[PDB]
Formats: C-alpha cells, structure tokens, sequence
C-alpha cells in the first residue's frame, strides 16, 4: 500500500 | 487488558524524562494522560483497544515534542503539544468523529516527526510544507466544520505525497523529491 511512516521515535 | 499496563509504563517513563529535562508541558500532559489510561482500563473491550491505540499515538506525540524541545526549534514542539491535547480532548467520548479524527491525529503525528527530521536535516522546503499541513490538520481536527472528513482525506492524501518527497530526499533523488513537493502544495491549497 502506502509508503511506510517513518518510525517512532525511541521509547524514553 | 495488558497492552494498557505497558502504555502506562512508558507513558510514566516519558513522565519521569520529561521532568528530569525541566519540560513541565510535557510531564503535565503524560500526568494526563496517564489518567486518561487509568480511568479507562475497564469498559467496553470493543473500545478500549482503540483508545489504548490512541494513547500510543499520544505518547509518541509527547515523546515527539519533548524531543523537538530537547534539540532546538519550539515549532514542532508547540505543535506536537497542541497535538497531545487535542489527542486527550477527542479521547472523552465522541465516538462517531473520534474513529475519524485519530487517523487524522496519527498522520498528524506523523507529519510533525517529517518536520522536525527535514529540519534537523537541512531539507527546509519539506519541513515548511509539513509544519504548514500540521497546522493545517490541527485546525481541522479542532475545527466544528462537520464537513471536515472530505477534507481530512484530502490533507492525508497530501501527507502521503510528502512522505513521498521526504524519503526521495533521503534517497537522494531530488528531480522526483521537487514533483513531489508541487503536487503536495497544489493538493493542500485545493482546500480553499
């Protein structure tokens, strides 16, 4: 389907 | 019922990093929100795990903001914090517009963490063009327009076409990146 996201940032 | 302890958790870490940092918003809004989870553990199953996947993106917008704030430029920031409120706002229980409005939320998100990467990055055109579609998906989420789902899949649409032009610029082919960019702006002005 869509490109995709960029992933979510690392859990603090 | 144990995806919402791990949410709580992190959500309670973002907390605890926030108000090591000094950044108050932030740790007021994971205070929030970790009360959002906790008022919310029982109900409805058919609900929950949708909320509980709407708690997730609230804790990544946080985790985006604090980020934003940690390394300089407050833009992205005050947009991930307005982000999070809202996020925790729509949470209380208008269901028929909030299965709409987080996907909204999410691609917000989204498009904030294009932001802030494009302008850590030097590639400014494509932070421009996301700050102004975050800003422009905030106001549409906020707003009491009621026409605002043609809208929201259009400014979808238009954030798919920039992540399109983000990863050609991370690739490195900017003849496509360019296209991609004009065809991003002229389906995000079609709005007016």
């Amino acid at each position: 389907a869509w490109p995709a996201w960029p992933a979510w940032p690392a859990w603090p | 019922k144990k995806e919402a302890e791990e949410v709580a958790a992190h959500v309670e870490q973002i907390a605890f990093i926030a108000k090591e940092q000094g950044n108050e918003e932030v740790a007021k809004l994971a205070k929030r929100l970790a009360e959002t989870i906790k008022r919310l553990n029982e109900g409805t199953e058919e609900e929950v795990k949708r909320l509980l996947e709407a708690a997730e993106v609230a804790a990544h917008v946080l985790q985006i903001a604090f980020i934003a704030h940690e390394q300089g430029n407050e833009e992205v920031a005050k947009l991930a914090l307005e982000l999070a409120e809202s996020i925790l706002r729509l949470i209380e229980g208008t269901e028929e517009e909030v299965k709409r409005l987080l996907e909204a939320a999410e691609v917000a998100a989204h498009v904030l963490q294009i932001a802030f990467i494009a302008h850590e990055q030097g590639n400014e055109e494509v932070a421009k063009l996301a700050l102004e579609l975050a800003e422009s998906i905030l106001r549409l989420i906020e707003g009491t327009e009621e026409e605002v789902k043609e809208l929201l899949e259009r400014a979808e649409e238009a954030a798919h076409v920039l992540q399109h032009a983000f990863i050609a610029t991370e690739q490195g082919n900017e003849e496509d990146a360019k296209e991609a960019l004009r065809k991003a702006e002229e389906i995000l002005r079609r709005n007016a």
